[PDB]
């Protein structure tokens, strides 16, 4: 009860099947709400479009009592690419804002 | 079912931005490096005859060559525009010109 919010990152090496087992971890919570983001649902979408889609689906989430939340391949989420780097400061920011938000009391 | 074919040129490249990864498997295209082929090439485009073609023959016979096809065509499409006792010359003078670097 004292810590409402609880955050995990699963890594390893590619071609390892990280999504997989994450979706079976969240299959097995039988928790009431469930929901994925993955970045190809968003294909051509600019900076905009992707945080809003980010913001409404968190929002659906804090609105029932307790929920389970999966993002998956981060590094394509924002625009990365060794060379340069490069990448969209603006989808990082509101991730780390939204990784230490708490939901309403009780939630 | 999708099937997905993809053509380029520089390699190196795609392999610096993490791509070579997404694809299932590679397929190498060469050049023509020999001048057996090259002696194949020209007989069945069939635009230089039998003694030019001996005479080719002997000057390369004996050498290495790289020169993409493509490229082949368009040579001997510039050689042949000029009198008909000068076409061999010019066509290894600028066989000679392109340069291998392999
Ligand atoms: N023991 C296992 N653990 C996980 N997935 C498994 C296992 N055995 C078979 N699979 C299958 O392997 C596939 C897992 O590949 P997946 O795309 O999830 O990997 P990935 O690491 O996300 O790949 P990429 O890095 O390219 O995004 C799925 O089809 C899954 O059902």
């Amino acid at each position: 009860d004292r810590t409402p919010l609880v955050s995990v990152l699963l890594e390893g090496p590619p071609h390892s099947g990280k999504t997989a087992l994450a979706a079976k971890i969240a299959e097995e919570s039988n928790f009431p709400f469930i929901k994925i983001c993955s970045p190809d649902k968003m294909i051509g979408f600019s900076e905009t479009a992707k945080c809003q889609a980010m913001k409404k689906i968190f929002d659906d989430a804090y609105k029932s009592q307790l929920s389970c939340v999966v993002v998956d391949d981060i590094e394509r989420l924002l625009d990365y690419v060794p060379i340069g780097p490069r990448f969209s400061n603006l989808v990082l920011q509101a991730l780390l804002v939204l990784l230490k938000k708490a939901p309403p009391q009780g939630r | 079912k999708l099937l997905i074919i993809g053509t380029t040129s520089r390699k190196d490249v795609l392999q610096e931005m993490e791509m070579l990864n997404a694809f299932s498997t590679t397929i190498h295209v060469p050049n023509i490096a020999t001048g057996e082929q090259l002696l194949e090439a020209l007989e069945l485009l069939g635009n230089f005859k039998d003694k030019e073609r001996t005479t080719i023959a002997q000057q390369v016979k004996g050498k290495k060559v790289w020169i993409g096809i493509k490229k082949l065509l368009m040579l001997i499409e510039m050689s042949l525009q000029m009198d008909p006792e000068y076409r061999v010359r010019k066509f290894l003078a600028l066989l000679r010109e392109e340069g291998a670097s392999p």
